[PDB]
């Protein structure tokens, strides 16, 4: 989930651009080294926002390029294991279904889709409850629990993310609905 | 007949001298009391010098000069002492 976080850093910053101000140089080097990655521990690195403090350059040899102490904001999006997720179903696949969570997308495995059987209808591509006459299809609106998390590289499509499904308190809108009404029959009764 | 300055000879003496006793100038002296393990086994015994720094655990703090022309980095001597600082906005006139 989104956050913001104030990070100091050293920008190389090349001969070529010291004809502008050192802030607008440092975004844009930051621009071009951490957004679009993966960090391992915060999560995707989606855009600098600003530079408040950016220190004087120190020339170091082999190079010539100007290397500047730098306090930035970034705004990345973390996930979070064991956590609540909003979001709409992108595509399904036989072996799982693809929940759009935010920058990447989440699996939820058909064996934790429902707590009832669950087939792959081909007729559109989409699944079916056996009894419970339920169905999910591209596009739909659901809520999931995300439970498992995998982080390979800095690459943001390779890292992959899992959510459960069946656990009391998630499901497609109307089966929560359906489920609050049985709560409220339960408690009159 | 050779006339040398004696400014070099105060130094050979003065760090020939700096232990409290006098010392050689060789192996067993200046260069053996020299705390770079690379420096002191690039002169004279090598192995002897590499296994007994292993025996101890020496480090190697590459503050000298030998070692770091060994590794490849700038020595930290004339020009390597030098720290530059630059203000980044640049205007031709």
């Amino acid at each position: 989930m989104y956050k913001i976080v104030t990070v100091k850093d050293v920008v190389r910053i090349p001969p070529t651009m010291f004809t502008m101000d050192p802030k607008e140089a440092a975004k844009i080097i930051l621009r071009e080294t951490y957004e679009g990655t993966y960090d391992k521990d915060e999560g995707v690195i989606l855009s600098i926002l600003e530079v408040k403090d950016i220190k004087d350059g120190i020339i170091i040899p082999g190079d010539g390029a100007t290397y500047h102490e730098v306090v930035f904001d970034v705004l990345v999006w973390e996930p979070k294991i064991h956590e609540v997720v909003e979001g709409y179903v992108a595509d399904v696949m036989p072996f799982g279904a693809f929940i759009r969570i935010g920058p990447i997308d989440g699996l939820v495995h058909i064996s934790q889709l429902m707590d009832d059987y669950v087939v792959y209808d081909e007729r559109n591509k989409q699944f079916v409850g056996k009894e419970k006459k339920y169905l999910l299809k591209i596009g739909d609106l659901v809520r999931a629990r995300i439970i498992n998390i995998s982080a390979k590289s800095k690459v943001i499509r390779e890292n992959r993310i899992g959510l459960t499904m069946r656990q009391p308190g998630l499901g497609k809108f109307e089966w929560i609905e359906k489920e609050k009404k049985k709560e409220k029959e339960e408690g009159k009764k | 007949g050779l006339e040398v300055d004696i400014r070099h000879i105060m130094l050979v003496a003065d760090m020939m001298t700096l232990d409290g006793i006098v010392r050689p100038i060789g192996r067993h002296g200046v260069v053996g009391e020299k705390s770079s393990v690379l420096a002191r086994a690039a002169f004279e015994i090598t192995v002897q010098h590499l296994f007994e720094a292993a025996e101890k655990g020496e480090v190697d703090n590459l503050n000298g000069v030998i070692e770091n022309v060994l590794i490849g980095q700038p020595v930290p001597v004339g020009t390597g002492m030098v720290k530059l600082t630059m203000k980044l906005p640049l205007r031709p006139q």
